């Protein structure tokens, strides 16, 4: 997609997470685990609710009969009702398409953008105690237990505190 | 060790259409094009009048049909199929004006028109065809002039409505067309008739003509606040005894369907109401009130979420 | 060593609306919606004709309000509020159609009739409600047709007006419906009244009626009728007394904007959109100041304010 | 926002930068400075410019009255007029309404996107000298002096010639 | 453009590619060479074809005549047939301009980030092996002939194999 | 000294200009016209079952005028009218015109089926005018009849005149009434007595009283009021008159759907098309369209725009 990660290099989605839309999955020694990310995930949802707000809506514009449904109307004027009421709709059935069209490309792409956004505030907080695998996981050149996975989730990963030990596993 | 950043997904997707692609599969979607109505008219929060057997113009004139109907307030109309506006053979002239006029309106007072007729005008005539009380009767606003001896000349009369009241006045009045000149003769006399009705913003000539009950085709028009209007007439009109006001306004709806007070909407059509939240609709192209717009289109699914990519 | 990649903001952000969010702050937006009017017709670079007190109507007849717009030509023609079309009492047939052809139009021509009377027709007959020069007139364009002898029959008259031009002609008249007996008797005799009006196109026949419903000061009134008059078409009225006659038929030039409106005329602005209230000079693509307007305009919208965002997410702080 | 800039990954925008969108603020040796970048706050400006000349603009239609201000109309007439007009007036309103919220949202995003089109450019000359701090800023690994931080803004900047001083300090 | 790539940090396209429309260029010590990406050019070809499918399409109404060609309709019928046709023309007008216009928009910015994706897949595939010159191009610091060449286009090129050469190179 | 791998897109020498939301100059690699332009100005009919009317007018063909005798029958999908067609060849006007031809362009054939009125020995029916000739004589209206009396002078007789709607399918029913130039006129075709004539049924009921110089004198001939209305299946109509109807001798039957073409241009059976206007046809895939807004058919919409391109490519970037 656009911005490369939902159906790019992310290869396909997690089913086990039931308690968010983007989040993390660690493996140290101590073994593996799953949470989910609350920031992203409430930023995708809160664009989405104000899409569903502005759309799932009607106007207040009140219309009246201007065709009687039990008597008939004139051959002249009706022919013009009828020409009227189906361009208006032609119009409208155009409209609706091309609203929910545009409105799901950018849904798409504004998910696949905010999994990107999140992907790139790991990146720079690893900085250069860790190196990307193409695959959306950073291997981190240290131990990592799982209260610095916590802190890599919890925005607040020191690197400088891993970087010397870091570095060298690196370059090795 | 390693840290995996990734999104979430489901086993059964939903299909919506892109700019890009027609069979894309994302986590989850919601209908914008609303499919079903309910089969009656959801009258809560509203004080309606279901006219029944009641044609709208027949509230004006008054036919038997119509008694409970002849006054009132509303702020929503409902019209039902073979309602009767006529007892007594008849056409209104610009009927569907009038009638969607009264279909527009919130309710109807009736104000006297005072007119007065001589000793020699019948004015209390009737009708078998206008059953009332299971008696002769005519149209409840309305009277049939005749000369009171049979076959005596209608003498020339004036009569003169004025509008008092700070809003304008709907009157209406019929102009009798004899079938036989024997009829003509022992209603009207042998003199040549010539009704005249005439104000501010109306005027108009109405000369009866000869040619198994015969015909009463009915005129109306509007009089304005301060403004009067004058019948001249020698025999054939069929003059009001009541004017009517129109008062507010309102929603008319057309529809067989039944009334329920337990529901509301603010939508309606001919089988019944539309009261989704949704956009679009493709019950009708025919609605009235507020609206969603009719489309031509079965479903319009829109995106509530990423692509679905399972595995 | 650092360099910090940022971007500017302001302290008073401005609010608008996004696909995804009702109250987005951003640094600068401008309006879409145009919310004002010149309370003012601008008229400039407009061959223009304002009738101020004459009715479209009262140009073809000949009301003395008309007299400075009974011919001429113009691409703009302004109708005021309560503008007069009938000095004497009465009506037209099909009013507002008629006025709504004069609107469409781009000037009016007046063209003779020629039409001649016998020596027992007083073709000059006047009246005290369409006063002219402190004297008593008639419809400029018409003439009242009566008995030079008060009392005597007026005679079985024919009138026939030939359409010479190559594009059709309007011609209206009028039918008198007297007061009283005595009127009718005093102009026209007491023979019954027939008046018919026939060409290719059009027939009717209409019939003087004594005692008219509708009356002001003891007045009888005079109600008008109109038909179009084909090339090469002649017009035959036949009348024997209650026929209000043309000297001049019409003829409609071209096309103009009609505009309907209470504000003055200003020669100094330009304008391509009117409405009731005045012009409309906005650049802006919509408006909000009325559903009815006229000319080139923008498109009217059931929105107070609608703000298309100039500049960047101001994010302060 | 869909970029991840502003709004974003730099935390808020300068008041005191008054000659330019967009910029850059320095630490050095010599003390501080501050600079707009023109190429991209031009290109920003552009792009709005471009869209106020397509939407700030009516049609060349003429339309005529078919409304009478000051006489009565039939009344059947004037009810299809009046359901017409306010038909067209729904539909008008309605596409006012997603136009400018679909550009309101185009112009915020392209912003963004012109925001982090200079920091990329701006990582890319750094190449090995500097690193980033997640803030929008690169601490770089070097003395830059203000002819050092011109050559960054200007586009000049050789990683050759810092790059052995650069990776010294980095490793420490 | 949006992703910063095409009109963007790539200076310009290659006229000579004519079988694609994204690609390689490489540069070893047996030479140059040059070959096109099937699999993102297919994305944006697969793209605009969807438009086309999409825009290119009438609706299924069928429209009767109102108006007579061959003699006068009634005066004020005509009126309001005219002011509605009209009305509706500058709809759809507007609705056609706008329809281009933003498609125009969408198109070229994502043929945009088709390009910025190769370059990202490519970038997370060299990992340590190589750098970014800010040109769209990468220096891979070992040896690389034309086999491995071909496993970087191929999307199979392993970085372990060549790591230790890479960061000798890079370091020195 | 290392080696390098490059990114890259193709380019063009020369690029198209399309519009963007942001840029009114934008070069792209390709683009597509979305506006057609062109229209083939002839009908195309190669895959239609046509009839061009050409001097025949639509309501003629009800009525029966000599320049419809070809077209009194038939079936068709497609209905070409022309310009200056001829509909009444004995001056006359119908009442809702307009809305009558438009049924007929709706429709897709006419049949035509016997009324079988019957007159007395005191009425002539088959008097004609050379108003309208035929066959190089005297003739009328082929599907009605002028009905007067036999003795000039004398009183036409009260006659009545049923026809049942013995088909499944409704029929449309025309017929004339004679308002005289004059009470001589009157006297001499339908005598002294005060003509009436009523038209009963449970669909239509009207009644039409004969006035002497009620209508226009084209050539100094009286112009005939012709009305029309539709017998549903099974139902009577009932003609009770004395003098002044022009009685029908068949009625109509309209036979389904079809599409009216009010166009001059020549016909063609090489082209196709699904869409038409005066100036000829609109054959393509194209949403928009810039010929004609009043067209009829399956059509793209109207535009007020001579182009439209929309991009099938990169922006272009030459060397
Ligand atoms: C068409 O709409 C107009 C505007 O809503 C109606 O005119 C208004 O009618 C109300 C009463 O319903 C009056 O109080 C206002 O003074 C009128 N406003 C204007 C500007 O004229 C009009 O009644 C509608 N037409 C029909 C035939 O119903
Ligand atoms: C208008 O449309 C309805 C249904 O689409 C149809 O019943 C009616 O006959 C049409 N009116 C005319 C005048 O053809
Ligand atoms: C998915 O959408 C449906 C409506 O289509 C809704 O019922 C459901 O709650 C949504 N799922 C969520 C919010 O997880
Ligand atoms: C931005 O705001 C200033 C005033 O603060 C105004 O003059 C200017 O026109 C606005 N910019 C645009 C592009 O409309
Ligand atoms: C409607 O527009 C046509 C030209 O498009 C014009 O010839 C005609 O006069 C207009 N109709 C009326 C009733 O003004
Ligand atoms: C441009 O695209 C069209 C299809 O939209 C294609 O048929 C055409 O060949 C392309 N133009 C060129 C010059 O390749
Ligand atoms: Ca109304």
């Amino acid at each position: 997609g656009l911005f490369g990660a939902i159906a790019g290099f992310i290869e396909n989605g997690w089913e086990g997470m039931v308690d968010g839309w983007y989040g993390f999955r660690h493996q140290n020694a101590q073994g593996t685990g799953q949470a989910a990310d609350y920031k992203s995930t409430q930023a995708a949802i809160d664009q989405i609710t104000g899409k569903l707000n502005r759309i799932i809506k009607k106007t207040n514009t009140e219309f009246e009969s201007i065709e009687s449904e039990f008597s008939e109307i004139d051959h002249q004027i009706g022919n013009v009702i009828n020409w009227t009421k189906d361009s208006i709709t032609d119009i409208w059935t155009y409209q609706a398409e091309l609203l929910v069209a545009m409105e799901n490309q950018h849904t798409i792409d504004m998910a696949d953008s905010e999994m990107l956004n999140l992907y790139e505030r790991v990146r720079k907080q690893l900085r250069q105690n860790a190196e990307e695998d193409g695959k959306g996981c950073f291997e981190i050149y240290h131990a990592c237990d799982d209260s610095c996975m916590e802190s890599i989730r919890n925005n607040t990963y020191d690197h400088s505190q891993y970087r010397e030990e870091a570095l060298l596993n690196r370059l090795n | 060790d390693k840290i995996c950043l990734g999104h979430h997904a489901v086993a059964n997707g939903t299909i919506v259409k892109t700019l890009t692609n027609e069979q894309e599969e994302v986590t989850n979607a919601t209908e914008t094009v609303e499919s079903t109505s309910l089969n009656r008219l959801c009258m809560k929060g509203r004080n309606h009048k279901d006219l029944g057997n009641c044609h709208p113009i027949g509230m004006l004139i008054g036919t038997p049909a119509c008694d409970l109907h002849l006054t009132g307030t509303w702020d929503t109309l409902i019209e039902r199929k073979n309602a009767i506006a006529y007892c007594y053979p008849g056409a209104t002239v610009n009927e569907e004006a009038l009638r969607q006029k009264i279909m527009e309106s919130g309710g109807i007072s009736k104000i006297n028109t005072g007119f007065t007729y001589g000793s020699s005008i019948n004015s209390a005539g009737t009708t078998k065809a206008c059953m009332r009380n299971g008696g002769n009767s005519f149209y409840a606003e309305l009277k049939w002039l005749v000369s009171k001896n049979k076959g005596q000349n209608f003498p020339q009369t004036t009569n003169t409505y004025r509008n008092a009241d700070t809003a304008e006045h709907l009157i209406m009045w019929g102009i009798h067309h004899p079938s036989s000149t024997q009829e003509k003769n022992d209603l009207y006399g042998t003199q040549s008739l010539s009704i005249s009705v005439g104000s501010s913003t109306y005027k108009n000539n109405f000369v009866p003509v000869v040619g198994g009950l015969s015909r009463i085709d009915f005129h109306w028009t509007l009089v304005q606040p301060g403004d009067k209007i004058t019948f001249s007439h020698n025999g054939g009109l069929i003059a009001p005894s009541r004017v009517s006001k129109l008062i507010g306004r309102g929603l008319g709806i057309q529809s067989e369907a039944p009334i329920d007070n337990s529901c509301e909407s603010k939508c309606f059509w001919r089988g019944g109401s539309i009261n989704t939240r949704l956009p679009f609709q493709n019950l009708s192209p025919r609605t009235v009130g507020q609206c969603p717009k009719y489309v031509n289109k079965k479903s319009l699914m829109l995106a509530t979420g990423m692509r679905n990519v399972p595995e």
